[PDB]
RNA sequence: UGCCUGGCGGCCGUAGCGCGGUGGUCCCACCUGACCCCAUGCCGAACUCAGAAGUGAAACGCCGUAGCGCCGAUGGUAGUGUGGGGUCUCCCCAUGCGAGAGUAGGGAACUGCCAGGCAU
RNA sequence: UCCUCCUAAAGAGUAACGGAGGAGCACGAAGGUUGGCUAAUCCUGGUCGGACAUCAGGAGGUUAGUGCAAUGGCAUAAGCCAGCUUGACUGCGAGCGUGACGGCGCGAGCAGGUGCGAAAGCAGGUCAUAGUGAUCCGGUGGUUCUGAAUGGAAGGGCCAUC
RNA sequence: CCGACUUACCAACCCGAUGCAAACUGCGAAUACCGGAGAAUGUUAUCACGGGAGACACACGGCGGGUGCUAACGUCCGUC
């Protein structure tokens, strides 16, 4: 929670003070993260999605779900109930100790970096990113791992719109334009 | 948390090269020195970008020691 | 020729054509051609009358098609007997009340929609009558 | 949401109770206090009830919302229930599971006498 | 048709018995099941037989 | 006795949606923490436990308001049982029953038991 | 031969070489019970990834789902998931439905012995309706029955089965 | 590096106005049927058991339909 105490501490007012909101719970906070890697070639390789599995579970500190096809899709060549994906959530101390390092470590390491886009907000404030590469997390070691493979991040907050979604990422001193 | 089941996860240390050592708690088992940090990166309000942090560029410019 | 485009059923019970019509007023455009009496309308003779009443009008103003084929009608062939199964669909048609409106029109003079309606009527089984737009 | 889960949750209990025509004894539970009430076959009238949020129970309890509040409460109501002239009753849980408060209270219950 | 008529017999030693169907070529494993013994008046483990 | 709140019903849209406002003494909800009781195909989200710092934001309750949902006559029409007629693929007359849709309107529920808080 | 709908005229039933579709199975879990859970579709945002794979939110509210046709039914789910388990129990059976009959179906409750649940309780197969074949003749196991002078035995009977 | 517009093209979903249905129903009769009570009328007209049958080729007419051509002194059902 290195990073909810420094939240509570000045976030809270800062969104307080220029938003002028009548209680403080109004200011948003990150509830959960979801660790999203669907790898779309099980159907191929059933054993890639186990490493796949451990390649999650080493960057972020949680055994991934492995999500099912939910329905039968002849463009892609799946039947419902096959394992197709890859998902972790992280709420409190864990999803803070994750968010610290993503944006303090991992997301300076991106390459051919130009920051991150503000417009993927989905109209209701709750963030989404994709990653385009592996590598950028410490946690897995390079040269052991058999091929790069990105994944998707989402920050879903109780922020009801968009505005007061980029003034909490901002208060983060979140990558915006 | 279960226990069992789940992996080892405790604290860590990681220093970077422009000597700003970051006190985290993550699962790489051992400590690291990192290259690149938040505050030695150009987009986090890099005034002062990695040109003055050496390495292979300097091997170079004192290989050739050319003006 | 008017027809469905598809069907949930290719068959249908002979059925009774009883009771009078819905849909007695002109709704669309300013004057219609009503069905005094009752029977069946063929898309061919639906269309037959269209042909010449879109014509009579030297193609101005608008057509509206009231009515629409939407029951099948099956006939058995030349010399076949009783039996055997109900007969292939041949041709589609509508029912038609004592008071339905079949044909609108709008955009034209009162003179013109009404000559135009005499000759599309002449090639219509059922008994016809000329009727204008309402304030109800 | 909550609520509605919770009611979805305890329908078929409740539903069976009315059928089986048997005095059902009604627990509720939230973060603060637990409710517990002995409700007559028909459903309508109550006939016994006991509560945290009560004069009498709450000196005793140290802090309402533990086991032991749910054991005081459990004693005090079966108590009630046992001096009117009711004995066997059937247990409604209300759509929560079997385990702590629900579970206490029912406990204390057995001791002192109802027979469920 | 593919599923067979098979016999369960108690382990009892009675000689009573149940009958059933079985698919034979997925779970070629034999059946046990505790079943009620109608000499005994008792429950006892039936086996695979026939 | 009046108001507020919680629980269990009656009842099953006149009762449900939407829009706006309003409540934290108690209550309710959010909420704090979690080796633990207990739980997650992972995750204290839910479930559970230990608590009461903050807050009524959401939710929930209450108040107001017809943009809907809903209820809805009178009259007429359709149909139809019995008997009798015609120009008999369909109608009509005597008599009995009499819709559906629609219209004028109504309408922001009413109510029972217990428990608590405030007031008298 | 059997099941579903319409014809079939608002109880039941109702014909045609009338209009349309299915069955001759499957499952020791896909059954019992306890606990838990709730879709289709569309919009927005998101690595490969696009109309359409996994993810987050929203709308929407069953427009999904049911092992297999159709109708009726299903949220207290009868739909989905997990733990434990064999009640897919044995002898009966008030009463009732449906058939000319053969027969078919439903069933509380009683007895014995069980499973799940803390308990009230639930369980005599499956959301229901097709998945079927009389009698004779034999085969197999058991049996407190019979046994052509008697004691056996063969054969027969009864029960369970092919 | 993510963009912002535009035109007389196609245009799904949705809205408003229209109809149609044996295998459509958010509505819905008249009758018919089942049951309870009451009077009057009816040679028990009702049920059960037993002795004896015949009959199981129907026809037309009305009303409600399928089939045929709302053709047939056609054909197949319901009801009188
Ligand atoms: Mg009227
Ligand atoms: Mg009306
Ligand atoms: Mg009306
Ligand atoms: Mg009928
Ligand atoms: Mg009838
Ligand atoms: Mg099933
Ligand atoms: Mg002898
Ligand atoms: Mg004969
Ligand atoms: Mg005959
Ligand atoms: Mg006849
Ligand atoms: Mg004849
Ligand atoms: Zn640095």
């Amino acid at each position: 929670a290195k990073l909810h105490d420094y939240y509570k501490d000045e976030v809270v007012k800062k969104l307080m003070t220029e938003f002028n909101y009548n209680s403080v719970m109004q200011v948003p906070r990150v509830e959960k993260i979801t660790l999203n890697m669907g790898v779309g070639e099980a159907i191929a390789d059933k054993k890639l999605l186990d490493n796949a599995a451990a390649d999650l579970a080493a960057i972020s500190g949680q055994k991934p779900l492995i999500t099912k096809a939910r329905k039968s899709v002849a463009g892609f060549k799946i039947r419902q109930g096959y394992p197709i994906g890859c998902k972790v959530t992280l709420r409190g101390e864990r999803m803070w100790e994750f968010f610290e390092r993503l944006i303090t470590i991992a997301v300076p390491r991106i390459r051919d970096f130009r920051g991150l886009s503000a417009k993927s907000f989905d109209g209701r404030g709750n963030y989404s990113m994709g990653v385009r590469e592996q590598i950028i997390f410490p946690e897995i070691d390079y040269d052991k791992v058999d091929r790069v493979r990105g994944l998707d991040i989402t920050i879903t907050t109780t922020a009801k719109s968009d505005e007061e979604g980029r003034a909490l990422l901002a208060a983060f001193d979140f990558p915006f334009r | 948390m279960k226990k069992d089941i789940h992996p080892k996860y405790e604290e860590i240390t990681a220093s970077c090269s422009c000597g700003n050592v970051m006190k985290i708690r993550s699962t790489v088992g051992h400590d690291l020195n990192l290259d690149v940090c938040s505050k030695c990166h150009p987009f986090f309000t890099g005034k002062q970008r990695d040109v003055a942090t050496g390495g292979r560029v300097d091997r170079f410019n004192k290989r050739f020691n050319i003006p | 020729m008017l027809q469905p485009k598809r069907t949930k059923f290719r068959k249908m019970h002979k059925g009774r054509n009883r009771g009078l019509a819905q849909g007695t007023d002109v709704s669309f455009g300013s004057f219609g051609l009503k069905a005094v009496g009752r029977g069946r309308l063929t898309a061919r003779q639906i269309e037959a009358a269209r042909r010449a009443m879109t014509r009579a009008v030297k193609r101005q103003g608008k057509i509206w098609i009231r009515v629409f084929p939407d029951k099948p009608i099956t006939e058995k062939p030349l010399a076949v007997r009783m039996g055997k199964g109900k007969g292939n669909v041949e041709y589609w048609v509508a029912l038609i009340q004592p008071g339905k409106v079949l044909y609108e029109m709008d955009g034209v003079p009162e003179e013109l929609a009404r000559e135009a309606f005499k000759l599309a009527a002449a090639k219509l089984p059922i008994k016809t009558t000329f009727v204008t737009k309402t304030v109800m | 949401d909550k609520k509605s889960a919770r009611i979805r949750r305890a329908t078929r209990a409740r539903r069976k109770l009315q059928e089986l025509g048997a005095t059902r004894l009604v627990v509720h539970r939230t973060p603060r206090h637990i409710y517990a009430q002995v409700i007559a076959p028909n459903g309508s009238e109550v006939l016994v009830a006991a509560s945290t949020v009560e004069k009498a129970i709450a000196e005793q309890l140290k802090y309402t919302g533990n086991k032991d509040a749910a054991a005081a409460v459990g004693k005090a109501v079966a108590e009630r229930a046992l001096e009117k002239g009711i004995k066997d009753v059937s247990f409604d849980r209300s759509g929560f599971q079997y385990h702590g408060r629900v579970q206490a209270l029912a406990d204390a219950a057995r001791e002192a006498g109802l027979q469920f | 048709g593919i599923r067979e008529k098979i016999k369960l017999v108690s382990s009892a030693g009675t000689g009573h018995f149940y009958t059933t169907t079985k698919n034979k070529r997925t779970k070629p494993e034999k059946l046990e099941l505790k079943k009620f013994d109608p000499v005994v008046r008792q429950h006892v483990i039936y086996k695979e037989a026939k």
